[PDB]
């Protein structure tokens, strides 16, 4: 409000009225979370979901060729001291 | 009163098109306008600035622009949106608790 | 009152079961059973080539054997070892899987009543556009019902229907993602009538009941009244009910296997 | 040894075994982790339809009277069973018919007021609960 | 009327345990128990 | 054969090894149920 | 400060000066977080 207004102190007051009476926080929530279209307490209380990949189970098939190489290498040398 | 088009504070209404005066407008501040004017006991007039802008203050020509602006000019009464209370605008204008 | 009732829920009749070896393929991803069969060929060739023609198929029969599952030469011997760690893991990916898919199964729950419709989203739920089942969530200030209203009130696409047969035509057609508020009269009636898709679930959010109505100032007026009181002494009115309601109905079918459960 | 033949059999019976091992291992995890109470009812109809599970009204009020004069079909074979069930169904206080349901393990079901049902129901030790809907429809009044 | 009621059930409270052997045919079914043995002499038999 | 020395080792062994994979089996069961993803941490300073 | 005081108007713009130039948040690290301490059971509760 401009410098030495007359709604100066009235406006002032009434800010410290509407949080008082947590007209301030409703109408954030009205704006922010009400009236909003994401969630995250909800999606965390969504009890709902199952089913398997590949990944985890991909990681095991590597170190099986891994092993198989190996071996495939251990077989070369016995054969050459032999 | 003055107020800056930034959502959600204040925003132009769906139908925007099919209403007039104040009821253009919807938002966080424009419930907060009607909330003031209720406890101060008077009519109001929602007004979006002109260049859009908050309250700077140029170097050079050291005038004050947006909201800040209007009201040290005598353009606006009040304003009622997301304006940041600075030590450089408190020096000029008053702001609210 | 001749007959008491209030605000009820309606839903879309839930049932389905089957078997199918689909359900082995499932925790065990597709992708995942065709490359442990490429693995598993791919082990019995690699200890096929350890060991003319026909030598190579005893053998080659004989490394399936050693591959379909259950001296000291090396080379094939941590063959069999990370193969065998390697079952470990999957056989014990499938346990664990399949163990979550049995609690998960549990842990889903059904509407039971109206503070199950507010505690959840996924699950759309509206009332009629114009009437006093509209207008008692809009007024009521009680906690669960508020709630309720508030989603209902700015609900996208509209939850509310025109008619009656819309709402229960939208619950008929949502596969149980949409539920409907209305009369329990009304509700119970529905529950009754072919193809028998909807039951009305949980108890009554509020307390009405019809009446006669007389003008005031009537000589019919206590006559009538005493008369209402007596016939529902003499179980006269619940048994008109019955008659409309349940025996003129036609399902004792699907409640007989709501049972059990 | 590698007779072929048996071989697979041997196989398949393993992978057949196995499933099933994994399942029942699985499946026993359900029950001891989510372990949610049970509870058998409701419908009265249930209540005349079998027998394992005794009941009974309070020994004098409209709720036995009720059974007694009713002449619906359901309420009709209640009463036959509780008119001549021995020993006495029929409880001589509220607090009686409350402790006998307490104290029979789910053998005895008591019939009441949906009024004081409810209460109860919100009592210590929170050991009773309200099944189906009411069998008739009153109502409380100003007089 | 102030407050409509009626005449209601009250049962005990499900909630306890039991033995009887009976809580590990539960898990798996007297049906599959059955089939698994079946299959069981199914197998003794082709072998045989 | 029956080298009971070495005999109680493998035994001791098997015992040892069928713990680890039921707690494996177990515990990776436990992440096939609940299945929460964290994140990183709140602070500036992170 | 007392209603229509000579220290009003000063002592307002000084608080705003103090929070703009970080003094303030300066503070509060020096009595809350700094003064300790603990400084200790904060680095364990980083939740690991």
């Amino acid at each position: 409000t401009p410098k030495g207004s007359s709604l100066g102190t009235p406006v002032n007051l009434a800010v410290l009225k509407l949080s008082e009476q947590g007209l301030l926080d409703k109408l954030k929530n009205k704006w922010w979370y009400d009236k909003g279209e994401c969630g995250a307490k909800d999606s965390g209380s969504k009890e709902k979901t199952s089913a398997l990949s590949l990944s985890n189970v991909a990681g095991v098939f590597y170190i099986l060729v891994g092993g198989l190489g190996l071996a495939m290498l251990v077989a070369l040398i016995e054969f050459c001291y032999k | 009163v003055t107020t800056i088009l930034e959502s959600p504070y204040v925003m132009m209404k769906k139908n925007h098109e099919m209403l007039e005066g104040n009821e253009r407008y919807e938002g966080y501040c424009v419930d907060l306008a009607a909330e003031i004017a209720k406890h101060c006991g008077f009519k109001y007039k929602l007004t979006i600035v002109g260049d859009g802008k908050y309250g700077a203050r140029d170097a050079d020509t050291k005038i004050w622009n947006g909201m800040v602006g209007e009201l040290v000019y005598g353009k606006a009464d009040i304003a009622i949106a997301p304006l940041t209370i600075t030590l450089v605008r408190e020096e000029v204008i008053d702001f609210s608790k | 009152p001749f007959m008491s009732l209030g605000i009820s829920i309606m839903i879309k009749k839930p049932q389905k079961s089957k078997p199918g070896v689909f359900s082995f393929l499932d925790p065990l991803a597709y992708e995942i059973w065709m490359c442990i069969v490429f693995a598993y060929i791919g082990v019995s060739v690699v200890l096929f080539l350890v060991s003319t023609n026909e030598f190579g198929i005893f053998n080659s029969l004989w490394f399936s054997l050693g591959a379909f599952m259950q001296p000291r030469s090396l080379s094939g011997r941590i063959v069999g070892g990370v193969w065998w760690f390697f079952t470990l893991i999957i056989i014990s990916s499938y346990t664990a899987n399949l163990a979550a898919f049995l609690t998960v199964e549990r842990m889903v729950s059904p509407i039971e009543s109206a503070e199950d419709l507010s505690k959840q989203t996924e699950i759309a739920y509206g009332t009629l556009d114009s009437g006093s089942t509209k207008e008692f969530f809009r007024r009521s200030k009680i906690a669960v019902f508020d709630k309720m209203w508030t989603y209902m009130r700015s609900a996208e696409p509209s939850v509310f229907v025109r008619t009656t047969a819309e709402g229960v035509a939208r619950v008929r057609k949502s596969k149980g993602k949409y539920a409907y508020l209305l009369e329990s009269t009304m509700n119970e009636y529905i529950e009754q009538r072919k193809p028998c898709d909807t039951m009305k679930v949980g108890g009554n959010l509020d307390s009405k009941g019809y009446g006669i109505a007389t003008p005031k100032g009537s000589s019919l007026g206590t006559p009538v009244n005493l008369a209402v009181l007596k016939l529902s002494e003499q179980g006269l009115l619940d048994k008109l009910k019955n008659k409309w309601w349940y025996d003129k109905g036609e399902c004792g079918a699907k409640d007989s296997g709501s049972k059990e459960k």
